[PDB]
């Protein structure tokens, strides 16, 4: 029942050309759905999921102009930050932005987001109150003030409580059979011959969606964090994710070792052992 | 002031010798977003390599997924070599079918 | 719908 939308904007300046590259990416429930890239031949927001092809030309023209506006905004900002941190010319710099809204299962606005980062580092953010700002760097205070004295917060607050919510609704409707899915985990275990009298047990979780998942190895006592080795959750490239966690076990003494897979689109945690 | 890249090399489907599959090189947690990613077969650069578009995580770090068609054999080894301002030298990580 | 910025930095 919980939903969300996010636009992750980025602008990078290189010693390169006279101008920044600006990329905007939109997500609904964590999946890319639109995209703008100033590097394209014909810079425009393009649909990124089939369900979006519904929006007529008016929609894409509008968003496109918004994009060009943002690009200008990032260009002036990149310029100012440069002065704020007294960085000279001939460097690379990044300015990033995340903004959007989160709705609970009842489709009501749970929280708005609007934070900026410079050089990968937090620069200024709009507090959940949608009224006050947080900015740690001494350099960021200049921006804080400017924005405070100019009512920026009211402006973003409005967007977050209004459009961000209202459109996400419209989007969620136009994509019910596409993004209402959870691809359940199909888990298995592999045996791997190790140091004499010790074998490695690998618990695999494949083709699940969304990415969030957890794996544990209960020697079935109740607990094992005993140098259990795993990997970050990864893209399979097909829309699903993969993961695995393993543990060193006495060859033979290895059925009393169970793996648990908690994933959401799953009735109950999955429970498995080894199986020829 | 950079964050050095984390690499993972793995196939999309469970490998099996002789069977067509796809090899991924997932590069995450890096900054700045400029990065060179190469995939290798027995040391040589694999010609046609797909690269997803630049994206970043809620923690501001960038990620890219590189992939290519490949057919694992018993003998060929594959790897991924990333080059990034955060590392004096390129990091290579080998594919381990297991 | 995309947000549109107010005061620049």
């Amino acid at each position: 029942g919980p939903h969300s939308m996010r636009y992750f904007e980025t602008a990078v300046s290189r010693p390169g050309l006279e101008e920044p590259r600006y990329i905007s990416v939109g997500y609904v429930d964590n999946k890319e759905f639109v995209r703008f890239d100033s590097d394209a031949e014909n810079p425009r927001y393009e649909p990124r999921a089939p369900w979006m092809e519904q929006e007529g030309p008016e929609y894409w023209e509008r968003e496109t102009q918004k994009a060009k506006g943002q690009e200008q905004w990032f260009r002036v900002s990149l310029r100012n930050l440069l002065g704020y941190y007294n960085q000279s010319a001939g460097g690379s710099h990044t300015l990033q932005q995340m903004s959007g809204c989160d709705l609970g299962s009842d489709w009501r606005l749970l929280r708005g987001y609007l934070q900026f980062a410079y050089e990968g580092r937090d620069y200024i953010a709009l507090n959940e109150d949608l009224k006050t700002w947080t900015a740690a760097d001494m350099a960021a205070q200049i921006t804080r003030r400017k924005w405070e004295q100019s009512g920026a917060a009211e402006h973003y607050k409005a967007y977050l409580e209004g459009e961000c919510v209202e459109w996400l609704h419209r989007y969620l409707k136009n994509g019910n059979a596409t993004l209402l899915r959870t691809d359940s985990p199909k888990a298995h275990v592999t045996h791997h011959p190790r140091s004499k009298g010790e074998v490695t047990l690998r618990c695999w979780a494949l083709g699940f969606y969304p990415a969030d998942i957890t794996l544990t190895w209960q020697l079935n006592g109740e607990e094992l964090t005993q140098d259990m080795e795993l990997v970050e959750t990864r893209p399979a490239g097909d829309g699903t994710f993969q993961k695995w966690a393993s543990v060193v076990v006495p060859l033979g003494k290895e059925q009393n070792y169970t793996c648990r897979v908690y994933h959401e689109g799953l009735p109950e945690p999955l429970t498995l052992r080894w199986e020829p | 002031i950079q964050k050095t890249p984390q690499i993972q090399v793995y196939s999309r489907h469970p490998p099996e010798n002789g069977k067509p599959n796809i090899l991924n090189c997932y590069v995450t947690q890096f900054h700045p977003p400029h990065i060179e990613i190469q995939m290798l077969k027995n040391g040589k650069k694999i010609p046609k390599v797909e690269m997803s578009d630049m994206s970043f995580s809620k923690d501001w770090s960038f990620y890219i997924l590189a992939h290519t068609e490949f057919t694992p054999t018993e003998t060929d080894t594959y790897a991924c070599r990333v080059k990034h301002d955060s590392m004096a030298e390129p990091k290579t990580v080998y594919w381990d079918r297991d | 719908k995309a947000v549109y910025n107010f005061a620049t930095m």
